C-alpha cells in the first residue's frame, strides 16, 4: 500500500488547469450594449424564420 | 526595448501643405513616394471614395514597406490596417477567394458608440409603498417601492415602478451588499461589499467597495468592430447545451465559405443602425506586399472585387520587372501583374539610395540600436554598404558591438568591423566560394 | 431605406437609359454613347421582363475599359429590385468542397425567384386596460384587457401562451399593440403618452404579405435536416440530384394551382475567359432546362487558349458554346465620349473642376487609358483641397500626373533599369557599385 | 542522462568550445577545429542571450559532413535550458490540413516563450471534525489544526452550501482559497489507513502539512506563444496540444494574444525569453515559404532564425531558375552567411578519436591511422560507422581492443559509397535499368 | 496441410559460433558475405548500444535481399520489434507522410514493463451501512464482504465506492465476482457452477469456481511500443459523459502528434526506467523499394536517423544508377540521394549459379513435399538458368498438380514440358506480344 500510495499521488498535470483559465480570462467586464440586433444567433434565427 | 529592421519609422515626416521634410520621421530621401503617400493618406481621411488600388514599385531594399507601415502608423490605431503577404491566401481548409474576400472585408471598420445611466451603489433599505387599489379589492396594493442608494460622498432615495419587482426577486439582490440598475429598460445587476467582508469569519462570496461619487452616472462607451466579426459572429452559433453546440464542439469547426445572404443581411442592419447616428463607419486600408506570388484566378478574382461599393483601400507591394505571371506561361507583364489590373490601379515609383543616404541610414540604425560609432568606422561601414549592399551593413552592426563589448570596449572601431566582415559573409562573397569550389558546395 | 454604399466604379449609372421605344438617347442615366450596346441591351432586358423565353446566354465582347461592366450593371439597375440578378466571376466556380458542376447548379438556381402570397389577420389598437393573475405555486394563470379604437372598444380574455407572450415584451397601458392571431406576434407601435397617434378605424384588418426565396434556397431546405443551417454559413455539399428534380415539380404545381408565381432572373458571369472545358461543357447543357435564367457573360480576350486544354478559341471559349450563343460587339471611345464620362464621373464626385483641367484631363485619358484620368480626378481633388482652394486647377492635376505614375512610364523604367528590378530568371544588383 | 537517447549520431557535443573571450579553443566540450565558425556561432548566442534584437537571419553553409549540424547542436546545447529551440527541417512544412505559411507561423510563434508569474493564497491543513447540529443545519463552525496554528472558523450560508458537495469525512487534509472560489480536495491523514481493508480509486495519504495555515505562493509558468494561441482558439484548445489539430488559428486571435501579452509585460506580470528556430535542409522549400519568411522576419515578436543547407548552385523548389544555396537573392539579401571548411587529416583523426571514446572502444594505434586513412580517402561517417562495425567484429572474435584485422575485415564486408557505384556501372545489366529493362537470365 | 508462401524455408543465417558462414545451413545456400555482415548487424543490434544505424542491400532482382531482412527477424526473436514497411506504404491520406514515417519510426523501438498487483476473488454474503452526526443525509460507513474461492474463505471490510461500484455492477449474492484493489474496480465474472439447476433455464453461464487463494498476490510483465503510448495519450479511452463517448464513436483517423507528447513520454518513460520498473529494448524498421520514396521523405530520413532514440532501419533497393523520384536531373545510384547513402552501410548480394539454383528447387520440393527425378531436377535447373530462378520455383506446383492427376507421385519429365507449353514466362510473352496486330 506504501507503494501505491507513492504512485497515486505524482499525477501532476501539464496544463494545469489554473494556468488555462487564467490564460483564458476576460479583462473586460461589461460592454456593448447595443450587441444583442447586430450578432443575432442563428439558434435564434432557426424561430425567426 | 526590442527592435526588429523597424521601429525607427515614425511617420512619413511631411508637412502642412504636404511637403517631405528632408530628414523626418525616421526617413531620408524618397521625397517624391512620401509625398504620394501623404496625399493617399488624406484620401483615406477623407473616408469618401471606395476600392481605390496603389501599386508601388521599386528594387528591393528601397523602402517598398516602409512606406506602407509609415501610412499605417500616420493614420493612427482607430483605422483598422490589414497586412498580408500574397502566399497566405492559399489555404487548405478554404478556397482562395473566399479567404481574399475575408481579408477584404476585414479591412473595414465599425465604431459603435453609445450611453447609458445608471444608478449604482450600495443599498440603504428597500420598502414597498402600500396604496389604495385602483379597482374594487380586499387586500394590499403596493404603487411604489422605496430604494435607497449610498455611494461615496452621495445618497439618493428613489421611488419605482412596483412591476420591477421579480428582478429584484431573481437578482437576489439582499440589503445592503451591492446594486447597480440601469435607468430606462428597468431591470436590476447584482455586482457582497468592504463594508461587510471582515465580518464574517470567512465566506465564498465576492466583496466589492463602495463607488465612487454621485449614485446618478452618466457614461459613454465606445468600442471598434471589423465587418469580418461581425460575419462570423452571426455565422457561428453560441449557447450551452444545445445539440448545434456539441456539433460544433464535436467536429473542429474549419472555416467555411459564408454566403453571400448574410453578408447583405449584416450590410442592411448595419445601414439602418448608421442610419440612427449611434455607429459610424471606418474604411481601413488592406497592404498586400510581394503581389507576384498571388495565382492569376486571384488577379481576376480582386478585378471584380474593387469594383464592389464596400471595398476598403487596397495598397499592393513588387519588385519584379518583365516577368511571367504566376499560373500562366505565355503573358509577361510589368511587376508580375496582368495589364487588365494594372489598368486599374496608380504606379507609385520607388529610387535606390545615394552613399551619403546610405550612412545616414546606417547612423540612424545604429542610434536607435543603442550604439556608439565614430566617423573612423562610419565611413568604413557607408562604404560596405555601397559595395555589398545596405542590408548587409544594417545586419553587421549588431556582430560589431558585441565583439567591441566582448573586448570591454564601448566604441565600434574599424578593427571590429574587419573583424565582422571575416566573420561573416556577403551573398556575393559566398557565390564566388560555390563557384570557384567542387566539392559539392 | 438605401443600404450601405460608398462611392464604386459604377455608382454613377442607374438604368441604360432608353426611350419609349427602346432608341438610346446620346447621353442620360449616366450612360454616354456605345448606341448599339445598350439597344441590345434593351432588348435583353426585354426580353427577361416577358418572361416567356429561358436558357438564353448572349455574350458580351470588347476591349478591356469599353463598357461591358457598366453595361451590365445598367441593366440590373433597370431591371430593379424583386427580380433576381446574381453577379458572379469566373474564379468564383473553383471551389475545395464542392464541384466545378455543383457550384454552377447552385448559381444558375440562385436567380429564379418564388413569391407566395398569404393573407393575414390583425387586431391593432391602444391598450386601455390589462388585468393579469398568477397563482404563486400555480401552473395556470388568468389574464383579460380591453383594447380600443377611434370607433371599437373591447375587451378579451387570454388563454395560456398569451399571458407569456404579452409579458415577455412588457406591454403597459400607454402603449399601441398590433397582435396576430394566427402566430401571436408582439408588435409594439409605440407609446401614446406617459409620440404616436391612437390607432383608428376597425378593431380588426386584414392584409396580404408576400414570401419570396429563392429556387436554391428551396432545394437547400430539403436536401437535409441541419441544411437549413447551410443557408448562412454557407456549408452545403453536392444536395443530390432527386431532391432538385422533385423540386421542380413542386414548383410546377404550385405555379400551376396558384398558390405561388415564380420570376426568371439574370446570371452575369464577369471574366468568363477563365473556366475549365467540363464547366464550358455543363453550361452547354444545362442552358437548355426550362428552369433557366438568362444568361450574360462578359470577356475580352481575343483569339486566346481555352484553359483545360492545348488549342486557341476566339474569345476564349470553345466554339460549341459559341454556337449556342448571341453576341454583342463594343466599340472604342471618342474623344468627347472621353471628355464627358470623365465629366459625369467628376460630377458624381462632388468635384468642381476647371475647363483647361478638364480638357487636359480628356488628352490624358485619350493618349493613355480612360480608368488613369478616372482615378487622377480624386487625387487632383485632393492635392487641390490641400492647397486650400475648392477647386482643381492644371497645376493640381499636373502635380498628381508626375507623382502617381502610368502603365506605360513604368515600362519605360523598368526597360531601362532592368538591372535594378528582379529579372525572370532571378538575378538581380542591388549594390550601387 | 535525463533524457532517454541511448548513444546519438553526434551526443559528444556540450556547447561550443570557446572561453571568456569568445576564442575557440582547439578542442574541448566535444568540438575540434572550425574555429571561425565557433567564433560566429559564439556571437550568435552572445546576441541571442542578449535579447535585444529580433528577426535575425543567419544562414550556415557548407560542403555536407562538415558540422553545421554539429554546430547548431553545440548552439543549442551551450544555450541551456529555459530558452526555446525550435528545431525542424524543410520537408516537414508540407501538410495535409494546415497550409505552409499557417506552419511557419506556428514554428515561429514555438520559437519564443514567456514567463508569466502568478500570485495566490491558500488555506491547507483542513484536519476539522466539523461541528454542525434554529434551523436548516445551524451552527456553522469548523475547527482548523496543523504543526504550529490551530483556531475555529465560522461558517456561512454560502460556504456550508459549497461545503454539503464534496463531503469532507472531517478527518481529511483539505485546501480552500479566499478568493471566494472553490474549496479542493486534498488527501486522507495516516491515522486512518488502518480503518479499512481495500482502498478506492481517489483516496491517498498525505502528512499534515507543516508551517502556517494562509499561505501566499507566487508561482512562474513558461509558456510559448503558440501554446497561448492553442488555448484561447477554442473552447479545449489545451488538447490540440497533443492531437496537434489546430487547424488554421485566425489572426483576431493572434493580435488578441498580442495585445494581451503586451498588457502583462507593461504591468511586470510577464516577461519575454526569445528563442532560435533552427532549420535543417533549408534548400527543399518551395518558393512561397521564401517569400513568407521575408516578410515574417521583420515582426517584432520574431526569433533568432538559424538555417543549414548544402548545395551549391541549385534549382529553387517551384521556380525554374537556378540560384545559389538554393534560395532566392531577396532573401539571400537580409542574411549573414557562415561558411564551414573541409577537414584536415588530423582534426578527422582527433574527431574519430572522440567518437571511438564516446563508444569505450579501444583502438590499435594501426588501427586509429588506417581508419584515418579511409575516413580522408572515403566520407567521415563511413570510418565512423566502421568504428563500431569493427568493435563488434572483435568483441565476436574475444578480444576487447580492435586490430588492423577487424577493421579490415569490416572494411571488406560494409561496401563505401564509391566501390558500391562502381560495381554497378560495371554490371549495369543486372541491375533495372532507368527505363525498366533487366536481365535475370544468367544465360 | 501447412500453408508456404515463397519462404519458410528459411529459419536463420546458418552462422556457427565463430560467425563463420556454413555453405548450406538454415534453408540458406551462398550468399557467404552477405550473411556474414547480417549477422554483424544482428549482433550490433542485440548489443542495445546504437542508434540510427542504416543499412542498405543492393544486388539485382531475385537474389536475396527480402530472404536476408526476414532471416535477421528470425535471428532476432518475436520479443525485438520488427516493423516491415514497403516504399509506396508512406504516402498517406489521412495525415502527412512525414508524420507517417514518424509513427513507423517509434512503432520499431519497444519497452517491457512491469507491475505487481492484488486481487481477491464464491460471493458468500454482504452487508451495507452509522449516525449521520453532520452533514450526512445518507450515510454508508462501510460494506462487509465474504468471499469463499477454494483454498479456503475469508471476510473483509471495504470502502463505500467499492460498494456503489458493486451496485454499478449489479452482482447477487451467490456469485463470483473479481475486484482488483489496486483501482478499486469490482468486476462480476459470474453465477457460481455449483448453484446451477436452481431454475430449469439460465440465460448466464454459470461459469466454476475460482481456484487458490482468495487473496492473490502475483506479478505482470507487458510488452508493448512508445507508438502505443502515444497513440494511448493521443486519443484517450476514457470518458463517461456524452461527448466523451460520441468522439469515441467516430473513425478514427490519425493526427499530426505533437513534438511535446513524445518528450513528455520519453521523460517519463525514463524516470520509469530508472527505477527498474521497466526496460527499453530498440527493434528493426526494414523498408522494400526505398526507390518508391520520394526526395521529401529521404530528406526527412536524415533528421530522423539523427534523433536520439532512432532503430536501426535496414533498406532494400534493386535500381541501379537511376534518377531520385521526385526530382527530373538526379542521376544517384540505387535511387537514393548521395547524401543518404553517405549516412549508411552498403552490403552488395551477389547474383547465383547453377549448381545453387538446383539445390534452391530441390530443398523447394522438399519443403513443398513433392517427388521429383534427378533428370528432372536437371532439366529443371537448365529452364531456370535460361529464364529465371523464380520462373522453377513458380512452375514446381502446377508440375505436382499434373502428376497428382494421372496417379503419379513424382515429378518426371514430360509434366515439365507440359507446364512449359501450358505456362509461359516474360521472355516467351515478350517476343510473341510484337508480332501481332491487336495487342
Ligand atoms: N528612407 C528610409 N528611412 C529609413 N529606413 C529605410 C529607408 N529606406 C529603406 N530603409 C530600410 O530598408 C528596409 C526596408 O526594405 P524594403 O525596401 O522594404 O525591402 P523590400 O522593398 O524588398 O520590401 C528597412 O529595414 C528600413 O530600415
Ligand atoms: N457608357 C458608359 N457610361 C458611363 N461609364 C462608362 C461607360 N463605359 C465605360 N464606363 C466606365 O469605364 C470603366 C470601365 O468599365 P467597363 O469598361 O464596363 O469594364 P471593363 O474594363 O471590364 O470592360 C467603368 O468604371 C465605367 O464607369
Ligand atoms: N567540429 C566537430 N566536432 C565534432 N564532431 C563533428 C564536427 N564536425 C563534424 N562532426 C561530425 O560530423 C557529423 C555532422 O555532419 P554534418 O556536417 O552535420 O552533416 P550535414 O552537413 O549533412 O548536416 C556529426 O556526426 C559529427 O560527429
Ligand atoms: N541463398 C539462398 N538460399 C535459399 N533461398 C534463396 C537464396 N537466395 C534467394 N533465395 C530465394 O529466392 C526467392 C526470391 O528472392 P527474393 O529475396 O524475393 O529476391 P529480392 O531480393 O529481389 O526480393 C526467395 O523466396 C528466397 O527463398
Ligand atoms: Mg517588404
Ligand atoms: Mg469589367
Ligand atoms: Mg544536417
Ligand atoms: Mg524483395
Amino acid at each position: 500500500v506504501n507503494k501505491l500510495r507513492c504512485d497515486r499521488r505524482p499525477i501532476f498535470g501539464k496544463n494545469l488547469i489554473d494556468l488555462l483559465t487564467k490564460d483564458r480570462r476576460v479583462k473586460y467586464d461589461k460592454s456593448s450594449i447595443i450587441d444583442n440586433e447586430l450578432i443575432k444567433p442563428l439558434q435564434t434565427r432557426v424561430l425567426d424564420n | 526595448t526590442r527592435t526588429a529592421a523597424h521601429t525607427h519609422i515614425k511617420g512619413l515626416g511631411l508637412d502642412e501643405s504636404g511637403v517631405a521634410k528632408r530628414v523626418e520621421g525616421g526617413f531620408v530621401g524618397q521625397i517624391e513616394a512620401r509625398e504620394a503617400c501623404g496625399v493617399i493618406v488624406d484620401l483615406i481621411k477623407a473616408k469618401k471614395m471606395s476600392g481605390r488600388a496603389i501599386l508601388l514599385a521599386g528594387g528591393p531594399s528601397t523602402g517598398k514597406t516602409a512606406l506602407a507601415l509609415a501610412i499605417s502608423q500616420e493614420l493612427g490605431p482607430k483605422v483598422p490596417f490589414c497586412p498580408l503577404v500574397g502566399s497566405e491566401l492559399y489555404s487548405v481548409e478554404v478556397k482562395k477567394t473566399e479567404t481574399l474576400m475575408e481579408n477584404f472585408r476585414r479591412a473595414i471598420g465599425l465604431r459603435i458608440k453609445e450611453t447609458k445611466e445608471v444608478y449604482e451603489g450600495e443599498v440603504t433599505e428597500l420598502t414597498p409603498e402600500d396604496a389604495e387599489n385602483p379597482l374594487g379589492g380586499y387586500g394590499k396594493t403596493i404603487s411604489h417601492v422605496i430604494v435607497g442608494l449610498k455611494s461615496a460622498k452621495g445618497t439618493k432615495t428613489l421611488r419605482l415602478d412596483p412591476t420591477i419587482y421579480e428582478s429584484i426577486q431573481r437578482e437576489k439582490v439582499s440589503i445592503g451588499d451591492v446594486i447597480y440598475i440601469e435607468a430606462n429598460t428597468g431591470a436590476v445587476k447584482r455586482v457582497r461589499s468592504d463594508a461587510y467582508a471582515t465580518e464574517f469569519d470567512l465566506e465564498t462570496e465576492e466583496y466589492v467597495p463602495l463607488p465612487k461619487g454621485e449614485v446618478h452616472k452618466k457614461k459613454e462607451i465606445v468600442q471598434d468592430v471589423t465587418l469580418h466579426d461581425l460575419d462570423v459572429a452571426n455565422a457561428r452559433p453560441q449557447g450551452g447545451q444545445d445539440v448545434i453546440s456539441m456539433m460544433g464542439q464535436l467536429l473542429k469547426p474549419k472555416k467555411t465559405e459564408i454566403t453571400e445572404k448574410l453578408r447583405q443581411e449584416v450590410n442592411k442592419v448595419v445601414a439602418k443602425y448608421i442610419d440612427q447616428g449611434v455607429a459610424e463607419l471606418i474604411p481601413g486600408v488592406l497592404f498586400i506586399d510581394e503581389v507576384n506570388m498571388l495565382d492569376i484566378e486571384i488577379f481576376t478574382y480582386l478585378n471584380k472585387a474593387l469594383e464592389s461599393n464596400i471595398a476598403p483601400v487596397v495598397v499592393l507591394a513588387s519588385n519584379r520587372g518583365m516577368t511571367t505571371v504566376r499560373g500562366t506561361e505565355d503573358v509577361i507583364s510589368p511587376h508580375g501583374v496582368p495589364p487588365d489590373l494594372i489598368d486599374r490601379l496608380l504606379i507609385v515609383r520607388t529610387l535606390p539610395y545615394d552613399k551619403d543616404e546610405i550612412r545616414t541610414i546606417i547612423e540612424r540604425r545604429a542610434t536607435v540600436e543603442r550604439l556608439q560609432v565614430e566617423s573612423s568606422a562610419l565611413d568604413l561601414l557607408a562604404t560596405m554598404g555601397t559595395e555589398t549592399s545596405l542590408r548587409y551593413a544594417l545586419q553587421l552592426l549588431a556582430p560589431c558591438g558585441i565583439l567591441a563589448q566582448t573586448s570591454n570596449r564601448k566604441e565600434i572601431v574599424v578593427n571590429d568591423v574587419n573583424e565582422a566582415k571575416l566573420l561573416f559573409l556577403d551573398a556575393k562573397r559566398s557565390t564566388k566560394i560555390l563557384e570557384t569550389s567542387a566539392n559539392y558546395l | 431605406l438605401k443600404s450601405l454604399s460608398l462611392i464604386a466604379a459604377h455608382s454613377h449609372i442607374t438604368g441604360l437609359g432608353l426611350d419609349e421605344n427602346l432608341q438610346p438617347r446620346p447621353t442620360s442615366e449616366g450612360m454616354v454613347g456605345q448606341l448599339q450596346a445598350r439597344r441590345a441591351a434593351g432588348v435583353i432586358l426585354k426580353m427577361v421582363q416577358n418572361g416567356t423565353i429561358a436558357g438564353r446566354a448572349v455574350l458580351v465582347a470588347g476591349p478591356p475599359s469599353t463598357g461591358k461592366t457598366a453595361l451590365a450593371m445598367g441593366v440590373s439597375q433597370s431591371l430593379g429590385k424583386d427580380v433576381p440578378f446574381t453577379a458572379i466571376a469566373g474564379s468564383e466556380i473553383f471551389s475545395l468542397e464542392l464541384s466545378k458542376t455543383e457550384a454552377l447548379t447552385q448559381a444558375f438556381r440562385k436567380s429564379i425567384g418564388i413569391k407566395i402570397k398569404e393573407e393575414t389577420e390583425l387586431i391593432e389598437g391602444e391598450v386601455v386596460e390589462i388585468q393579469i393573475d398568477r397563482s404563486i405555486t400555480g401552473g395556470h394563470k388568468q389574464g383579460k384587457l380591453t383594447i380600443k379604437t377611434t370607433d371599437m372598444e373591447t375587451i378579451y380574455e387570454l388563454g395560456n401562451k398569451m399571458i407569456d407572450g404579452l409579458t415577455k415584451e412588457k406591454v403597459l397601458a400607454g402603449d399601441v399593440i398590433s397582435i396576430d392571431k394566427a402566430s401571436g406576434k408582439i408588435t409594439k407601435l409605440g407609446r401614446s403618452f406617459a409620440f404616436v397617434q391612437c390607432p383608428e378605424g376597425e378593431l380588426q384588418k386584414r392584409k396580404t404579405v408576400v414570401h419570396t426565396v429563392s429556387l436554391h434556397e428551396i432545394d437547400v431546405i430539403n436536401s437535409r435536416t441541419q441544411g437549413f443551417l447551410a443557408l448562412f454559413t454557407g456549408d452545403t455539399g453536392e444536395i443530390r440530384s432527386e431532391v432538385r428534380d422533385q423540386i421542380n415539380t413542386k414548383v410546377a404545381e404550385w405555379k400551376e394551382e396558384g398558390k405561388a408565381e415564380i420570376v426568371p432572373g439574370v446570371l452575369f458571369i464577369d471574366e468568363v475567359h477563365m473556366l475549365d472545358i467540363e464547366c464550358f461543357s455543363f453550361i452547354n447543357r444545362a442552358l437548355e432546362d426550362e428552369f433557366a435564367p438568362i444568361v450574360m457573360m462578359a470577356t475580352n480576350r481575343g483569339v486566346s487558349k481555352t484553359r483545360g486544354t492545348n488549342y486557341k478559341s476566339p474569345h476564349g471559349l470553345p466554339l460549341d458554346l459559341l454556337d449556342r450563343s448571341i453576341i454583342i460587339t463594343t466599340k472604342s471611345y471618342n474623344e468627347q465620349e472621353i471628355k464627358t464620362i470623365l465629366s459625369i464621373r467628376a460630377q458624381e464626385e462632388e468635384v468642381e473642376l476647371s475647363s483647361d483641367a478638364l480638357d487636359l484631363l480628356t488628352k490624358t485619358g485619350v493618349e493613355t487609358s480612360l480608368r488613369y484620368s478616372s482615378n487622377l480626378i480624386s487625387v487632383a481633388q485632393q492635392i487641390a483641397m490641400k492647397r486650400k482652394n475648392n477647386t482643381v486647377e492644371v497645376e493640381d492635376v499636373k502635380r498628381a500626373y508626375l507623382l502617381f505614375l502610368d502603365s506605360a512610364r513604368s515600362v519605360k523604367y523598368v526597360q531601362e533599369n532592368e538591372s535594378q528590378y528582379i529579372d525572370d530568371q532571378g538575378n538581380v544588383q542591388i549594390s550601387i557599385a
